């Protein structure tokens, strides 16, 4: 998530982003992850507890 | 807070910093098994480092 | 697994306010896996219309935890759905039986998976009660051996406001 910002191009004039420059959405067959730290999320199952 | 310090020491399990680090040059990677040449690619990257 | 009958005229505006877990039966694993350490479990019953808002306070390595959860209503009176929020399924609960002043016997079940709770509002619970509650658990086809007491003391009320699961 976020990674499409780092895809547009910049306009330095009116430090707006521009079109996408990278494809963002390339994988190139590759199926290289990365591990997100942040993967905790806090579950209660009621019939566990 | 001792309470928030502790829940930063148990979120630090799944995402940590590292904290002393003991390095190789990555020339000593550069290993015949892989590479043609390796001793001098090797030679080579000493100089450039 | 059946709908039995809830309690009968149960009424959340007597049902509502503090509940102390007393014990659980089920096969959830992690009930017996990780099993240790169960904290002790307090719900305020709150009514939301036909609906309870209910929040469970409970330990979580000395953090203390409020989950707030809607028991929505079915229209039947004392079955209740909890939605999924994506969660693995909705909870079908029946309030089987209560003295709203003693103690509640609550049927949960989701995707054909169920579980029994004794809730009462004293530490000192009627052994009478347990009792029933173990032959509520036989005819729940349960084992004893899946009952897991919960520890008498160390409940948590009021959890902070970054402590709250908010699930609703």
């Amino acid at each position: 998530p976020g990674s499409q910002k780092a895809a547009l191009g910049y306009n330095i004039l009116t430090q707006e982003d521009a079109q996408s420059v990278y494809d963002a959405s390339y994988y190139g067959g590759q199926c290289e992850t990365v591990y997100n730290g942040e993967w905790r999320e806090l579950r209660y199952d009621s019939t566990c507890e | 807070t001792a309470d928030l310090m502790q829940e930063w020491g148990d979120a630090v399990q799944y995402n940590p910093a590292i904290i002393k680090v003991k390095v190789e040059p990555l020339y000593e990677l550069v290993t015949a098994t892989d590479f043609a040449y390796s001793s001098t690619v090797r030679q080579n990257m000493k100089q450039a480092l | 697994i059946s709908t039995i009958q809830p309690k009968a005229n149960f009424d959340a505006q007597q049902f509502a306010g503090t509940w102390l877990l007393v014990a659980v039966g089920s096969a959830c694993r992690f009930l017996q896996e990780q099993g240790h350490r169960a904290e002790a479990t307090t719900l305020h019953v709150a009514p939301q219309g036909t609906a309870m808002a209910v929040s469970t306070f409970r330990k979580l390595d000395g953090i203390c935890w409020q989950v707030r959860q809607l028991y929505g209503d079915t229209g039947v009176l004392g079955r209740f759905l909890l939605q999924a929020r994506d969660a693995r399924g909705a909870v079908h609960v029946v309030v089987a039986e209560t003295d709203y002043q003693s103690f509640a016997v609550l049927y949960l079940e989701r995707a054909g998976q169920l579980s029994v709770k004794l809730y009462a509002r004293s530490l000192p619970v009627s052994d009478s009660v347990l009792s029933g509650f173990e032959q509520r658990v036989q005819e729940a086809h349960l084992t004893e051996d899946q009952i897991f007491y919960f520890p008498k003391y160390g409940f948590c009320e009021a959890a902070d406001q970054f402590h709250v699961l908010d699930e609703v």
